């Protein structure tokens, strides 16, 4: 009981720092002889639900969740039983199971109405926006070749909640909830195919990036944008973000981003027949890529590139490109790569 | 079939930065403690002591300045902050009250504790009524006022402080749970992370509990290694003190630590514990503090000895 | 506004929550010297600046940084961030005892609470009023009374609406163990007024709800509490029987000055029973207490409380010895209050063959 | 006069335990800063911090199905197979928990695909040496992904503006390098490739205030757990800096000092001789 609160605190402790194997030990030998009192063994379980999900061990996780949450009922504490609501809802998320996730922050969603907690309300709105996204981003993955009904629907639901979460967040005041509401939106939106509401979402989660001044978030919004732009045939506007994007990313210091930006640029201009200026940008891709030890976008770089080189019409330079593409798909294995080697280097 | 700019256009119809945020909730444990006495409370309190005490330090500090003339100041300032300075003093001692648990078998020692915190009341009383009332104030007996009240307030802080941590030693010394051993010498190795002299100072109090002797128990007789680690890392944060150094060394501490870094030069029994015993003896080394030839001549040969392995 | 103040309130969150707030307040007060613009983030430092100083007794810059922290939302029309700043104030002003600007300050809290919707923070706000209003009224019930009552009865009294009204809310609501400090703070509440019944029934419901929670230190609490109500009551049966709880909770939680304060109680107790036999024990173990401790006061009492149990029950003899050590100590002590006049008037009523 | 039991009850008057009537609500500066901005420098180190410790359990896992198609624990062969499908089952909840957290890694599955089509297909030495292969593969991008992110660190260091966050910075590397570990977790070599060593002998050279120098040098001492940051160390002439800071002059010292000889003796411990030396300095 004593020795159960010190050993519970010790456990508190570690997992503020970090430690969270030593402070489940800590915990479990807590509940080894302990309580009585019955907060602190709700406590005790929660901490260990968050110490667990903390070490990827999302089964005890949402187990010692629930023990807390049924802890949390028999107690009648409705704002506890909001909060293990919440996280066994993520866990749960997190584990696949977005159904019994969806219940749970819907129980979240009704005790935070019912207690007046508006912003227990406005994270319950985007738990359930988020469980829903990630459920149709899986339902896409389950089956690659089409989003089908339960993907749109899903997502549909996702927008639905993130845009009432924007609703409240706009009604208090939250500048930055607004800001990454809104990114959410434009990804959720992004991927429903409604581009010109990403587009309007991130440019919303742009304005609020400069107004906190977070450059890393303006070179999101910005990458978003591009893509948006990119699938909506504005090859224009594509270009112009993207160009914003590789500069917030050179200004950080981000490498990879670097890169990534760089091929994009170089696509865009392929796209834009600009065949000369996007040779420059896979250049400095490949570059960046060969400097990271990328062998991955070293490949796929050789075969932009060669292609490039192909569509100019120094085919000189580009059975150079496509000779080093076929031995780094060799390299790392890829029996799509040699096979789109081995056609470009003949044909 | 394939193309390059088709496929890129092909995974990029997925992509997209998302805004990563954790809305994971937290339950604490304090928490359900606050709405008598364990180690945990007794850490905290002494930490609350000394943080407090310092701040009440440099107030005495400050009104010491003042009234020698070694720092420029108005006269109303002066006596204002003499009286801020009452004031805070007030409050502090109001802290020091209701502490009789742990004089346990301390009847001595809680004597002498009543006994000046009496003093401090009677004389920042009279202090008081010197700067309230009274035409022509005395600065002379003003100073010797607050040096006098800084004296018995060091001594009641001194008391105190050494019943605190006595609890936390004795703690580790009687220890039955393996888990709060090393989370108890954790917190002698967190107690004393930055070693004062003044008000706050914790050194006496953990030289006169013999908390030295005890962690060297700890190393001597446990049977894990990390345990034995823990013991000499919180050994180490102790020998910032001079007295305490003396205590290690008359325990045969630096032969037992040159023993934990060889046995023959066997493999097992390390091998954090060897970083840490390492850790222990160049603390130790430190002072050095103004005397000894050999300790000077070998110190030398050894720092140049590295020199040429390195270079 | 900038990576640097928000780093800088990151690590001085940090050391605030870990322990040393003296370096955490460096890490704030850097951190407003840096780029402040975002003004959530600022009155956050502000109000954390406020609790670090209010941990480190210096209540007059927690009053300031609480009350910029305070105008920081004000201005930022952050109604909820006003009402937990409003709470803060209130708090710290209660304790450097400003009741009627904390009471201000916790009214405000109040009305924007109700306002907002948010019942749970209507019902901290309810609660907090009866705790300023509370300290208020032991304040002036202690040095600052006057014909007739008459402020600490008003004090008192606004002190049980507030805590009524909390208590309700929270009946309403559903949270028991809210419910148990409510219960606790009327009932201690109602034992200052004079309605001691009231208070043994609130008690009372503290110790069930306690119960429930299985929290001890609340059972033994309200054991105590009931145990003094009962006392006051006449009823010293009932009063035995908490005390009694109250001694086993105190041993089993490890408490020894409220087990020596239990025992002293019990003999106390049993001594307005008749029952000195008993009484003479309990008190053997307040004074076992006491001497191990060196509670050169409660070992006064102790020789005192002894020596009349003991003269009460035939042994006049030992009844001198300790009424000698009742003087010893008064001389001791510098007691002439009474102890002394009152020790030297019961030794020479004693002697008998001087 | 008076009477002892009307003296208790007269004093009993104003007794009385109350609930707690100091609340105090705090505003939390880590909720409003992680949701109002894209920090990168705590933040990492709590993300290599987690990564580190869930590596430790994919290790542990990864040892676990060695021994299992060791013939050690083995007991049966199906057995295996769905002990492999748990071990496949935790890498990519790894991964995801990695894309989650926002860090791409450029991943060619190979070693996986192998055992995958070993798996799928179906000798337990041709299983073996495909999980050996994977634990290898993954522990390479592991120590990719950490060399990643320490270099935000070193240069969160080597671009400090402020001396608070320097300081702090400075001992995050300290706290990480807090106990160093030979699988998976291990972060030695990831401060190896990106010089933390080198900039830490760069900020105990050339700072100005005596107790950041001594902070640097404690990290410094953290660091030579590792042979490779040893060489680098001397390479820089490291040395002869913290010769330097004992071999006279005074205008350092105190805690300097004593991280000094304590980073001495961290390199030193090579081998063990003149710490005897010092314990017959000890004993007159």
């Amino acid at each position: 009981s004593s020795m159960c609160l010190e050993l519970a605190l010790e456990g508190e402790r570690l997992c503020k720092a970090g430690d969270c194997r030593a402070g489940v030990a800590f915990f479990q030998a807590a509940i080894q002889a302990g309580t009585e009192d019955l907060r602190t063994l709700s406590a005790i379980y929660s901490q260990l639900g968050n110490a667990y999900f903390y070490l990827g061990d999302y089964n005890k996780a949402m187990q010692y969740h629930k023990h807390d949450l049924t802890l949390a009922k028999s107690m009648n504490d409705r704002l506890g039983e909001a909060k293990s609501s919440g996280n066994l809802g993520n866990t749960l998320k997190v584990m696949g199971r977005f159904d019994e996730a969806a219940i749970c922050c819907e129980r979240h969603l009704t005790l935070a109405r019912q207690l007046g907690d508006r912003l227990s309300e406005g994270r319950a709105l985007y738990n359930l926006g988020n469980v829903y996204h990630a459920k149709g981003k899986h339902l896409g993955q389950r089956n690659p070749g089409k989003f089908g009904d339960d993907v749109k629907e899903a997502l549909t639901r996702a927008v639905e909640f993130y845009q009432e979460n924007l609703k409240l967040m706009r009604d208090l005041g939250d500048r930055g909830a607004q800001g990454r509401a809104c990114g959410n939106l434009g990804n959720t939106y992004y991927l429903l195919g409604d581009f010109q509401a990403a587009i309007e979402h991130h440019q919303e989660r742009l304005r609020i990036a400069r107004e906190f001044g977070d450059r890393a978030a303006e070179r999101r919004a910005n990458s978003n944008l591009g893509n948006s732009h990119i699938f909506l045939g504005q090859f224009e506007d594509a270009a112009e973000h993207y160009k914003r994007t590789l500069a917030l990313a050179v200004e950080l210091g981000e490498r990879e981003v670097e890169a990534q930006s760089c091929y994009s640029l170089g696509n865009t201009y392929t796209l834009l027949h600009e065949f000369n200026t996007a040779i420059e940008y896979h250049n400095r891709h490949l570059a960046i890529a060969q400097e990271l030890g990328d062998r991955i976008g070293e490949a796929r770089a050789c075969w932009s590139l060669g292609n490039a080189h192909s569509a100019i019409g120094g085919h000189e330079r580009a059975l150079k490109y496509a000779e080093q593409h076929l031995q780094l798909a060799k390299e790392l294995h890829d029996p799509v790569g040699e096979s789109t080697a081995r056609v470009n280097i003949s044909d | 079939h394939p193309e390059p700019v088709a496929s890129w256009m092909s995974e990029q119809r997925w992509a997209g930065e998302p805004e990563v945020m954790c809305t994971l909730q937290h339950k604490s444990i304090a928490q359900e403690a606050y709405k008598t006495i364990t180690t945990s409370a007794v850490c905290k309190l002494v930490r609350q002591l000394q943080q407090q005490a310092l701040s009440l330090q440099v107030h005495f500090e400050r009104s010491e300045r003042v009234l020698s003339g070694l720092q420029a100041s108005s006269l109303p300032e002066a006596l204002a902050g003499a009286t801020q300075l009452l004031s805070h003093l007030d409050d502090f001692t109001a802290t020091l009250e209701r502490r009789g648990v742990f004089f346990n078998d301390a009847k001595i020692e809680r004597r002498r504790y009543e006994q000046h915190l009496e003093q401090i009341r009677t004389v920042s009383k009279d202090t008081r009524y010197s700067l309230e009332r009274q035409h022509y104030i005395n600065l002379e007996s003003l100073l010797d006022d607050v040096q006098l009240l800084k004296r018995h307030t060091l001594i009641t802080l001194r008391l105190i402080f050494e019943r605190l941590v006595r609890v936390l030693v004795i703690s580790i010394e009687q220890s039955q749970c393996d888990l709060l051993l090393r989370a108890n010498i954790n917190m002698v190795a967190t107690l004393m992370n930055i070693d004062y002299d003044g008000f706050r100072s914790l050194s006496d109090a953990f030289v006169q509990n013999e908390a030295v002797r005890t962690l060297l128990v700890v190393v001597l007789d446990h049977k894990q290694s990390s345990v034995r680690a823990l013991a000499l890392r919180a050994l180490a944060t102790l020998c910032c003190a001079p007295q305490a150094i003396n205590q290690l060394g008359s325990c045969g501490g630096i032969e037992i630590v040159r023993d934990i870094l060889q046995v023959e030069s066997a493999g097992e029994r390390g091998a954090i514990e060897r970083r840490e015993a390492v850790s222990l003896l160049a603390q130790i080394t430190a002072a050095w503090h103004g005397s000894e030839h050999r300790v000077p001549g070998l110190r030398d040969c050894a720092e140049s000895l590295v020199a040429g392995l390195a270079a």
